């Protein structure tokens, strides 16, 4: 099956204040290079045939960057489509643009316009399949973290998370953010619902 | 009584002599709860040196020695005996048991020579607890100088040494160094350090983050990666664990590979080792007295296909980590001492001067 | 047209992202498949613009992954077949282009042949209890060793490299033929160098002087073995030959991330750290003893000729 | 002498061998030549006069109260240990090799090495060998807490469910002495083992160990468990 | 047809793959007195290359074309064939019986490959005896020039080298060196020749009587006086077997260790060798492809104490006399060709030159 | 190289415990290295016989020299059987250890360069016989029967106290003799 992926181009944070309200915060280059392009470059390195482009503030300027860029040519290996709309203002109203205009076929990749990776997701989206047809389509997200130390400058203290996972099948049970909490709740119905071993993380 | 431990894996053929344990396999399942025939302080110190817990040299005589302090203060003599043949009887099965444990440091061997030596220097008319107390006060003493007093004089004559905008090479983990590097940084010298590491222990991060936390800019590198900054390193400080009579240099295994590649590169080589660990005997090779760690720690997870995790079905297979190796007297330049800096040559020199003559 | 455009930007954004295909003699034939696919779909009345146009694809593909030599030094060859073959028939349209298909398929069986011509020169480098060292993983030293033991019992001893240990794979696929075969890492190379009675190695790149950049530590083992005195075996093909200089163009080692050297789990103190992981090392052609090809043995001191039997000198910087 | 081995009983030899000779052979095997036992006088304090009617080489009994708690049992014997506490129970027959509790008291200097066999939720840190939490709901109001500076300190921890303790411990003098100074401790399995879980979470600090064995299992006080005694005295114990 | 010959004595066991024969026995044991699987002038050459006649390799490759001057005027032609593949058909058991006689010198195999070369480049246009006499006169012709032309060439390229009141150095027999010398002498150079000889051959006695019939004073001495003669030694002439395609001398086995003692009494090495001896096999030492003579020709006559008698009856005694070895190339300075003065550098290019291309 | 009987003693008890190869290159002027090598085929060391010009031909593969010597000098340079001089040179070639079997009653004060009194030269027979006709008039037959090694090509020396460097031969030198004793 062909890969896909929505790609949501506009991240209704209000963070980079007065920085996005010239040009959006998917346009901030971090050395010569967008965030878009570094987005882009990742989706066809790892094999996405076709994205879907969800901008809303500033669009027009999305617009205008990424039409003269290397994936909307002819010769790139991955097609683009941009879908534009005054009307949407978080992430559920695109999904929920995604399930109206009946986009999506199998198994498509939400990714934000402003990440940064080189993660060969291939091997999570071989179990991820693997799951859903051993479950018959009861595994409905894969979440992709990464191994890094809690004294790490990358991951401060409005990003840090904490889950609570079944260490042998490798879902997730808890999750749940460390902002302004210093003690954190885990319930026991995880406990008692899966006895099979659990890990923090 | 102690039996001889199972050898593990399949021996190179150029290693037949020497034994190669396993971290997995332990002495102690055949031993008693309440250790009747080794101290409890022995088999403490065994079960900490068999496991990698303390690898560094000055740590493993620094704790040896504790060990020895507490077996002297857990010490009774019998009726119709003296304590100056007893002590080093009943001493021998426990450095027996830590050899078998592993490979002791020569370090180690010093200490136990010169625990012997003051040992035998107790007179028969003195008594128990004062002779106690006096060989408790000796180890003490011994300890105190020959770490402290030396670690500070090879800090000031490498302080002298060190110039501004110097860039330093290291390799592996030793207390002087990352110590001569800290108090260089502390007492006025901007410099940065190029760390080197090696499979499979992995102890540069140690002095990696001793040098981080001392807030020196470093840089970590591997040794196959050492001959792309050699051209840049201007200075190559290294840190000995034993200095041989013919001046050659016993260390971790990747030494005098680097010497050779740094004399390649014409940077100066300075091993920094103390005069306690120093050595009669003497060895021109890595083969004929030499430890050999666990043949399972060579392999690693690099995807899904661990090669050699099942490597005991090939007969024709063999593995091997060398842990010391020996240099050539010809590509070590420096030997800082608390003597001052000599070269190689004067490695059983100071011995001449540390064996009461 | 389409085909042809996209199947030459595929090459090129594969040899941008990573190691596609995986040795060096598949991206050989893969090369020589996508020019005999580029002179079969193109127009041209004077042999110069085809030259032009090899070199302004090649300059492309030499842009795209700088430490892969194979694809430069083939467009190289491949213009030196151009120029040969336009010499002999100038002192000319589809007579010229079906001797450059010729010439083309001359070098592809040339090529598929390289290492069965090294195992049948292998057998007089190799005598019985002999101690071999091997640094990396390659198929041509694996053929070399698994060939030279059909007849001669000796010991090989394969080192890991310590940015990825590339050399259990050689190990594991040796001890399955017998060679009573030692694995150890490359922080005591000079300490078994003492025992080593000859190195052979692989290499990635021969260089003009004679010098060759290959897997990293291999350097090292040259400078051990120049101090032991015992000589250096390089089993390379002959598509691994270039005629780029060390010290003249940059872009020389490929640098890779800093994960397989230190791991992301380490703490605060990577940002106050420099980790540089170059996985490709020179070695100077002074520390080298004899380079075994498919056509035989030759010296350091002699590569500069075949430089002349395979390549032109307007050519060099493409 | 390296341990004291101290064996106790609090509500006993119902089944197809007495309940007091496993744990004393157990003891006897691998060295502890005098081993300290404790009596039990909650039910009945007449059990000592069956204590002290089997053929090992030296047994230490010792009359005790009714009302009473390990806690208590520990520092009734305060002024007559002088080196570690290596704690025992009497419905307690146990096929894993005593060994490595005591490897890992010995390998790590702890403060506390105890062992179990697969309520109670327990967090070990991933090595396997060092936990860091221990909890049930008996005596908590909320569902579970963690303390942040583990977290910082040891970002994965594992937590098991279905581990019981097979009440074997390994006590060292200071932990004693602070349990002689604090005479709040009834019940020693939910004051040594939660205290010191919460004072090990401060560096210069203690250590607490475990063992997490897969060979056998421990019994328990009530009939629950008084049904696979004899099966496992039955094949278990023809080799010892 | 043609048996091999029995291993003599305990092989070393880093020349397994080498054969080791013995002079005592040969094959023609079992072979025909009237010769009809080999020539008679082949089993001739092979009789007296295996008891070492001809050991010297241009006057064994002078004699085995001498031999195939008598193959080929003894030589018929069948029917229903072609005299260029009957004729390679028909000499490859030659050579093979030559080889079990004896390992064959580069010069053969060249010699070898030179005539299969001629023999097969023949018109099937010419008739029998035109071919027999037209291979005849390429044979004689090639070993005129290629001898004689060669040795006048580099004997004049050496007479501009060698000064007045020079001390030169030679190590074995060979034609070419005492020619050389001999034109020298005679030509008006006025020097004295040093000659090092090595066990078991003592060949170099012969050359010896070479510097007394021509009048030169000369030196014996032998291999660990050549220590002490070569402070006095101004220049070094050797006479080169075979040169490989790497720059490397296959000489007599004294002479990359004689080239060794000599650079390091900075005195610089002069081989003498021919273009027909060249390879474009190459080796780097001297286990892979060697020659192997008698176990029993290393005792010798000290009173009565022949200690290597009975050296078969010690079951871990092994006896070896190696014959060839193999210079590196950093030790030779010299190769005086009949091109003129070229490094070893130039050896496989001149092979270039040599192949007509 | 040569025969010693603390070099044959030395492998022929090293033998007791580990398993290895000596070869016993003989010498051309006294081939004494027969008596060594069937001395130490006795006790099963697997003896390889060989001459004195094929050293660096098997120098490739030999991984330590273990030699004798007559007579320890005051630098560390030394005396000992001829052509070990060449050894030392493709021993140091090679960068393998040489390793000095020696006792102190061969530590000699005695200068390399001292009045040209080194070489001990014996009769020329055993390198030329008197059977080899008229040439023996017009030609000059020398035969040191001992050579000179400097201290840079020798790794260590054994003495019955233990190993020393060649950088320490002037303190043994210093505490066995005196400088008011050098001339004699
Ligand atoms: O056993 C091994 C394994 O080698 C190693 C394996 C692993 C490591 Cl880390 C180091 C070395 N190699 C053998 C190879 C033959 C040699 N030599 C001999 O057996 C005989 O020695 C002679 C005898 C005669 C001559 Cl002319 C030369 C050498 C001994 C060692």
């Amino acid at each position: 099956p062909p890969l896909q992926a929505v790609l949501v181009a506009d991240s209704f944070d209000r963070r980079f204040f007065p920085i996005s309200k010239d040009q959006p915060r998917v346009l901030l280059p971090l050395a010569n290079v967008a965030l878009i392009d570094y987005t882009l470059e990742f989706l066809t390195a790892t094999g996405v045939q076709e994205t879907f482009v969800f901008c809303c503030w500033k669009a027009a300027q999305i617009k205008e960057h990424l039409l003269k860029s290397k994936w909307c040519r002819p010769t790139s290996l991955n097609v683009v489509r941009i879908i534009t709309s005054e009307l949407y203002r978080s992430l559920g109203d695109v999904l929920r643009d995604v399930d109206a205009k009946a986009l999506v076929r199998s198994d498509f990749l939400l990714v934000y316009g402003d990440v940064i990776s080189n993660i060969n997701i291939t091997r999570a989206l071989e179990e991820h399949r693997l799951r859903r047809k051993l479950e018959k389509n009861v595994s409905v997200m894969t979440m992709i973290f990464k191994e890094s130390s809690p004294s790490h400058p990358t991951r401060c203290h409005e990003d840090n998370v904490v889950v609570a996972v079944d260490s042998t099948t490798n879902r997730v049970l808890h999750f749940q953010k460390t902002q302004g909490l210093r003690r954190f709740a885990f319930p026991l119905s995880l406990f008692q619902g899966s006895s099979d071993g659990v890990e923090v993380r | 009584q102690v039996p001889t431990r199972k050898d593990y894996g399949s021996k190179v053929s150029l290693f037949s002599h020497l034994p190669q344990y396993s971290r997995q396999n332990s002495l102690t399942q055949f031993m008693s709860i309440p250790s009747s025939v080794i101290h409890p302080a022995m088999v403490r110190l065994g079960l900490q040196y068999s496991q990698g817990l303390v690898s560094g040299s000055n740590a493993r005589c620094i704790a040896l020695l504790r060990a020895l302090q507490q077996v002297i203060q857990d010490y009774t003599t019998p009726p119709n005996e003296e304590l100056s043949r007893d002590l080093v009887n009943k001493l021998k099965p426990y450095m027996s048991f830590l050899t078998q444990c592993r490979p002791l440091s020569a370090s180690m061997h010093n200490a136990i020579k010169f625990l012997n030596k003051e040992i035998t220097s107790v007179g028969s008319s003195k008594r128990e607890e004062e002779a106690k107390s006096e060989l408790r006060a000796a180890i003490d003493r011994y300890v105190q100088e020959k770490i402290v007093l030396a670690a500070q004089a090879i800090s000031r004559f490498a302080y002298q040494k060190i110039s501004n905008g110097d860039v330093i090479l290291v390799y592996g983990c030793s207390s002087l160094v990352s110590r001569i590097l800290q108090e260089a940084w502390t007492e006025g010298r901007r410099f940065r350090v190029v760390v080197v590491d090696s499979r499979p222990w992995l102890e540069g991060r140690h002095t990696l983050r001793s040098l981080v936390h001392a807030g020196v800019p470093a840089s970590y590198l591997l040794i196959p990666a050492a001959s792309y900054v050699l051209p840049e390193v201007s200075k190559v400080l290294l840190g000995a664990h034993a200095l041989l009579a013919n001046g050659s240099v016993m260390s971790r295994v990747g030494t005098a590979q680097l010497a050779l590649v740094a004399r390649a590169h014409n940077v100066p080589v300075l091993v920094c080792c103390e005069t306690y660990k120093f050595c009669e005997r003497v060895q021109t090779d890595a083969f004929v007295s030499n430890e050999l760690d666990d043949p399972d720690d060579l392999q690693c997870k690099r995807g899904e296909h661990v090669a050699l995790a099942n490597w005991q079905n090939h007969a024709s297979l063999r593995l091997l980590n060398l842990v010391y190796d020996v240099t050539p007297p010809e590509l070590v330049d420096l030997v800082i001492t608390e003597l001052g800096m000599i070269p190689c040559s004067s490695v059983p020199v100071v011995l001449r001067v540390k064996s009461s003559d | 047209g389409s085909e042809l455009s996209e199947r030459i930007e595929s090459f090129v954004e594969t040899l941008k992202r990573g190691g596609g295909p995986r040795s060096s003699e598949e991206m050989a034939r893969e090369t020589l498949g996508l020019l005999r696919q580029i002179i079969t779909d193109h127009r041209w009345s004077n042999a110069g613009e085809l030259m032009e146009l090899i070199r302004r694809e090649g300059r492309r593909m030499t842009a795209a992954q700088p430490s892969e030599t194979t694809v430069g030094n083939m467009v190289r060859r491949v213009l030196k077949i151009i120029r040969e073959e336009y010499g002999r028939l100038h002192g000319h349209y589809a007579q010229l282009q079906s001797n450059i298909i010729e010439a083309i398929n001359e070098l592809l069986v040339e090529l598929e042949g390289t290492m069965e011509n090294i195992a049948a020169q292998a057998l007089e480098h190799i005598h019985s209890n002999e101690v071999i060292m091997t640094i990396g993983f390659s198929r041509t030293v694996e053929a070399f060793l698994k060939e030279a033991a059909r007849k001669r019992k000796f010991h090989v001893i394969v080192a890991e490299c310590a940015p990825f240990c590339q050399g259990h794979e050689m190990a594991v696929n040796l001890s399955k033929a017998g060679i009573e075969t030692t694995v150890m890492t490359d922080a005591a190379i000079f300490a078994v160098m003492s025992r080593v009675n000859k190195v052979i190695i692989g290499t990635k790149t021969i260089l003009a002087n004679g010098a060759l950049r290959a897997v990293t530590g291999t350097h090292t083992l040259a400078l051990a073995a120049k101090h032991h005195s015992t000589p250096l075996i390089v089993c390379a093909p002959m598509f691994k030959l270039s005629p780029q200089f060390p010290n003249e163009e940059d872009s020389f080692h490929k640098f890779v991330a800093p994960e397989e050297v230190l791991p992301f789990t380490e703490g605060d103190i990577l940002e106050k750290v420099s980790v540089h992981c170059p996985v490709f090392d020179y070695v100077p052609p002074e520390l080298i003893t004899l380079f075994i090809s498919n056509i035989g043995g030759n010296a350091p001191s002699y590569i500069y000729r075949l430089m002349s039997e395979l390549y032109h000198p307007d050519d060099h910087v493409l | 002498m390296e341990f004291q081995a101290v064996v106790m009983a609090v509500g006993l030899p119902v089944g197809n061998k007495p309940l007091i000779w496993y744990p004393l052979n157990l003891l006897e095997r691998v060295g502890f030549e005098e081993v300290i036992v404790v009596t039990t006088r909650d039910v009945q304090k007449a059990l000592c006069a069956e204590f002290k009617m089997k053929m090992k080489p030296d047994i230490v009994c010792i009359p005790d109260d009714a009302d009473m708690g390990t806690a208590d049992s520990l520092r009734y014997i305060y002024p007559k240990l002088k080196t570690d506490v290596l704690v025992l129970s009497c419905d307690l027959i146990t096929d894993v090799a005593l060994h490595e509790v005591v490897d890992l008291f010995r390998a790590y200097d702890a403060s506390l090495a105890m062992l179990m066999r697969k309520r109670d939720f327990i967090g070990v840190d991933s090595t396997g060998k060092r936990l860091l939490f221990m909890a049930n709901e008996a005596d908590l109001d909320e569902e579970l807490v963690i303390k942040g500076s583990i977290l910082q300190k040891h970002p994965r921890i594992r937590f098991h469910t279905g581990l019981v303790d097979a009440h074997l411990y390994c006590l060292k003098k200071y932990i004693v002495d602070f349990l002689m100074e604090n005479g709040s401790i009834t019940s020693i399995r939910s004051e040594l083992i939660p205290y010191l879980v919460r004072k090990q979470f401060s560096l210069k600090s203690l250590d607490i160990y475990s063992f997490i064995k897969e060979a056998n299992t421990l019994n328990l006080a009530p009939y629950d468990a008084c049904w696979n005694a004899c099966r496992g005295d039955r094949w278990e114990d023809l080799s010892r």
